[PDB]
């Protein structure tokens, strides 16, 4: 959610530290994406 | 000339308006008014909400063109522009997203409002009565209540398929007040804004500005309006029998009308034939009918999008020319 | 992805139409423009988007991040 | 009062009312192309066009020729103001047989 | 792959001439035709013999007032941010390298590393680009690597 | 040497021999400044030269 | 040539000075040259600019002419079934120039 | 040949800018009319 990035397969929300791991907690799986922030953005549609 | 455009199989006749006092012997159809007036007349087919259509009679293209052309752009409608957003997570691209609700109709009013001014910059730029301002989110919920495998992922997901009416607005001074009874609605309230599954959300507030035609569709007033020339036909010998009865089976069933396997082939009605000359290929039929239209005589209609009574757009389209003239009139002339 | 809101040419509302005709397609079977006949588009321009725009935003959310 | 709206076009004329040329800012065929009709009725006048010099451009030009005597800018002052009456008409029957409904 | 398209055939606006087509706005408006280009960049973070990896950090933000508008743009990580406006002379991802790294390390030491000459990749380009994906991970030899898309 | 065989030793005749180059490929053929290039389309309005 | 300015992105020009090029419109390219020094403008621009050069060397002929549309355009109007009126022929000979 | 080119392609200027306006504004186009033949050289033809 709030926090910083997910899993790939878990979708599993995390935060990590740094040189920490690559892995998630609950995954055996590596890759991960990071979470979209809370900061406003815009748009303008025409 | 006598209002006949010429409709043959290959071409076409008599087009250009071609009446004024520069053209003839006898110099005539000279301008006044009075003649104009007295001559010209307009008449109704039917009122709709989001629908109208009607005929006029007795001028050239020209100024019906304009209230075409004026009425599919120069003319007045306010729509939600300018996009923020509360993150999304969702599949389809954000853009795009903002891009649907830029276009969506709404039913509200001008007159309400007023411009916005390219300078007056920042915050000062959309200000109170000049701006209408949206606000939506939803984050997808799984319904726990599981009746089947695959139903409609509703009772699999509560509000799936977000809609217009999904929408809702935030008033603010003054613009509280003034929309009470003018509850803000977003036109037709069906649409697929997005789809999406629980594990997303969306959430934005976008900006309405006013905005004319011309510069973007999304500001239409109309759907689409347009002008079919109102259709005639000429017709001659009696041709009765069952080869007249083939004539209208030439044509949509408007047609013409039989009285009996006498009394040949009357036209029953015009305006209902799609002017889709078909008969000249037959090569019988030829000739005992002509096929032409009148250009003083308009079919002439429009669709509302849904933003007001269109009687009342197309009164208006017309004043807002009337405007363009005047404030050009007294506007003075440099050299 | 999704059913275009208005068509490319008419710029009449599209979007309402898609779930409701899909609905009158599934249940009630019934042949394409006779559907749409009644459905309120009596020309041909919006009528594609009806006949055309595959659905695939559902078969992508096969791929939705969750899963 | 706004001074950037039509800046007649001197080159366009010799002296002396007869023909000019015209560049209207920000405007286009919905006016030209009326506004050309109304005015060609107008007995004096000869020859009045117009076209955009390019679509990627806003700007109008409309041209105006004549007899002797009225001026090109005083007939277009007419038939300008006449085109006033006509949607004047317009509404006047309009809305009146819509009001009667 | 394509679009059904309403079309005639004329020679409307003699721009037409040899095979030139011509559109409609408020159609190409009303949405038609658009396009999307996902376009990718990657960087290999790789360690150094030095024992001295690649620092990722940035984001310096003067007078407390805004991170750098040459900068910006990325987040409390110092890395881009999904779907944000970003604009040409700026830096989504920021890569930097010791400058000591380059050469022979002896065991030997006290305290700086600190030394980084930084390449952050500029995002070239002659228009505006979005950021929607962004990818920290790792390949079979245990170094950090980032692939990131527009 | 690695006993590869490569291809790649000679070019210093060669280099002002061939194709791109020196021969008449680089220096007869110079690339040039101040330049554009992009796609052609009408305007029939626009004048001609 | 000389250059005008206008908005959108790519280079435009006037059709009948396309043979020269062969330019078929279509997707091809072109490049763009501007001198530098005074001289190499006069140059170019009073000499090996269009009005002066507007003979192909080979034959002798004029190279550049009315393609496609524009010949059969005029046909159309050429044609002698055709006629017009004073307020058409007005609009018209506006429309020309 | 004979005024010199200034006013020559000054000529060919107004060809284009008058085409490229008036004929969109009549009109022209192909037609399965056209390259179908109507009954006839098909008989013809086949003898042919
Ligand atoms: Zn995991
Ligand atoms: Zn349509």
């Amino acid at each position: 959610a709030t926090l910083k990035y997910i899993c790939a397969e878990c979708s599993s929300k995390l935060s990590l530290s740094r040189t920490d791991a690559v892995r998630c907690k609950d995954c055996g799986h590596r890759i991960l994406l990071k979470a979209r922030t809370k900061r406003l953005v815009q748009f303008e549609a025409r | 000339m006598s209002n006949i455009v010429g409709i043959e199989y290959n071409r076409v006749t008599n087009t250009t308006s071609t009446d004024f006092p520069g053209f003839s012997k006898d110099a005539e159809n000279e301008w006044n008014v009075e003649k104009f007036k007295k001559d010209f007349e307009v008449n109704i087919s039917s009122l709709d909400a989001r629908e109208a259509n009607f005929d006029l009679i007795n001028i050239d293209t020209s100024i019906a063109n304009a209230f075409r052309r004026i009425m599919i752009s120069e003319v007045p409608s306010v729509a939600a522009e300018y996009v923020y957003f509360f993150n999304n997570t969702s599949v389809i691209q954000d853009e795009v997203l903002a891009h649907r609700i830029g276009l969506v109709p709404l039913k509200v009013d001008p007159d309400m409002l007023t411009w916005v001014d390219s300078n007056l910059p920042d915050d000062e730029k959309f200000t109170d009565e000049n701006t209408i301002v949206l606000s939506l989110n939803v984050k997808c919920t799984r319904n726990p209540d599981a009746p089947k495998g695959s139903t409609d992922p509703k009772e699999l997901y509560n509000n799936a398929h977000v809609y217009a009416r999904d929408l809702k607005f935030e008033p603010q001074g003054r613009q509280s007040t003034t929309f009470a009874d003018c509850p803000v609605v977003p036109a037709d309230p069906d649409i697929l804004l997005a789809k999406l599954r629980p594990g997303q959300e969306i959430s934005l507030k976008a900006h309405c500005i006013l905005g004319i035609g011309g510069d973007h569709a999304k500001f239409s007033p109309v759907s689409t309006a347009s002008y079919r020339l109102l259709p005639q036909i000429n017709i001659l010998q009696p041709i009765k029998g069952e080869s007249a009865r083939r004539f209208q089976k030439c044509f949509p069933p408007g047609v013409i009308g039989i009285d009996e396997g006498s009394d040949e082939a009357y036209v029953k009605d015009a305006r209902k034939d799609t002017v889709s000359r078909e008969v000249l290929r037959y090569e019988e039929f030829a000739d005992k009918v002509k096929l032409g239209r009148v250009r003083n005589h308009f079919i002439f209609n429009v669709e509302s999008a849904g933003a007001m009574t269109p009687e009342e757009i197309f009164f208006k389209s017309v004043r807002i020319l009337k405007n363009k003239a005047e404030y050009l009139k007294n506007c003075p002339i440099t050299q | 992805m999704i059913v275009p809101v208005r068509c490319f040419s008419c710029g009449k509302v599209v979007g309402d139409k898609w779930e409701s005709y899909l609905n009158l397609l599934q249940e009630d079977e019934l042949d394409e423009g006779t559907a749409l006949s009644r459905l309120g588009l009596k020309r041909y321009c919006c009528r594609r988007m009806i006949l055309t725009h595959v659905d695939l935003i559902e078969k992508f959310l096969r791929y939705n991040p969750l899963e | 009062p706004d001074r950037e709206k039509i800046k007649l076009l001197t080159q366009a004329t010799s002296e002396d009312g007869t023909s000019a040329s015209f560049q209207i800012v920000e405007e286009d065929h919905t006016l030209g192309n009326a506004l050309r009709y109304v005015i060609m009725k107008n007995p004096d006048v000869e020859f009045c066009g117009y076209s955009i010099p390019h679509p990627s451009e806003n700007l109008l030009n409309i041209r105006i020729q004549t007899y002797g005597e009225t001026t090109a800018v005083d007939a277009l002052q007419k038939g300008l103001k006449d085109l006033m009456d006509l949607c004047d008409v317009v509404e006047s029957k309009f809305t009146e047989k819509i009001k009667s409904m | 792959a394509g679009q059904n398209a309403t079309v005639a055939v004329m020679s409307y606006s003699g721009y037409d001439i040899e095979d030139a087509l011509v559109l409609n706005k408020s159609s190409i408006d009303r949405g038609f035709g658009r396009c999307e280009t996902r376009r990718k960049t990657t960087t290999v973070l790789k360690r150094y013999a030095n024992h001295t990896q690649d620092i990722i950090g940035g984001m310096r933000v003067d007078e407390n007032g805004d991170p750098i508008w040459q900068h910006q743009s990325l987040g409390p990580d110092g890395l881009g941010e999904v779907g944000m406006k970003v604009q040409s002379g700026q830096i989504y991802i920021n890569k930097s390298v010791p400058t000591n790294s380059a050469d022979a390390p002896n065991p030997n030491n006290v305290n700086v590393q600190t030394q980084y000459r930084e390449a952050p990749v500029i995002y070239r380009g002659p228009e505006p680009s979005h950021i929607d994906q962004v990818m920290m991970s790792v390949s079979d030899n245990d170094q950090a690597l980032i692939k990131v898309l527009l | 040497n690695g006993g590869g065989k490569v291809k790649p030793i000679r070019g210093f005749c060669q280099r002002l021999k061939g194709k791109q180059g020196r021969f008449r490929g680089n220096l007869s053929g110079k690339r040039v400044d101040f330049s554009g290039r992009t796609v052609i389309s009408p305007d029939p309005n626009l004048s001609i030269d | 040539h000389y250059a005008k300015i206008r908005p959108w992105r790519t280079f435009r020009l006037n059709e009948c000075v396309c043979t020269p090029y062969n330019a078929d419109f279509d997707g091809d390219e072109m490049n763009l040259h501007v001198p530098q020094t005074e001289e190499a403008r006069a140059e170019a621009i009073n000499l090996m600019g269009v009005k002066n050069n507007l003979l192909t060397p080979k034959s002798g002929e004029p190279i550049i002419a009315a393609t496609q549309d524009f010949i059969t355009g005029s046909y159309l109007i050429s044609h002698k079934d055709s006629f017009y009126d004073r307020a058409t022929l007005t609009q018209l000979l506006s429309m020309m120039s | 040949r004979d005024y010199g080119p200034q006013e020559a392609a000054n000529a060919m200027n107004r060809m284009a800018k008058l085409c490229a306006r008036f004929l969109g504004n009549r009109g022209f186009s192909i037609g399965i009319n056209d390259v179908t033949p109507a009954d006839d050289l098909k008989q013809k033809k086949e003898e042919l």
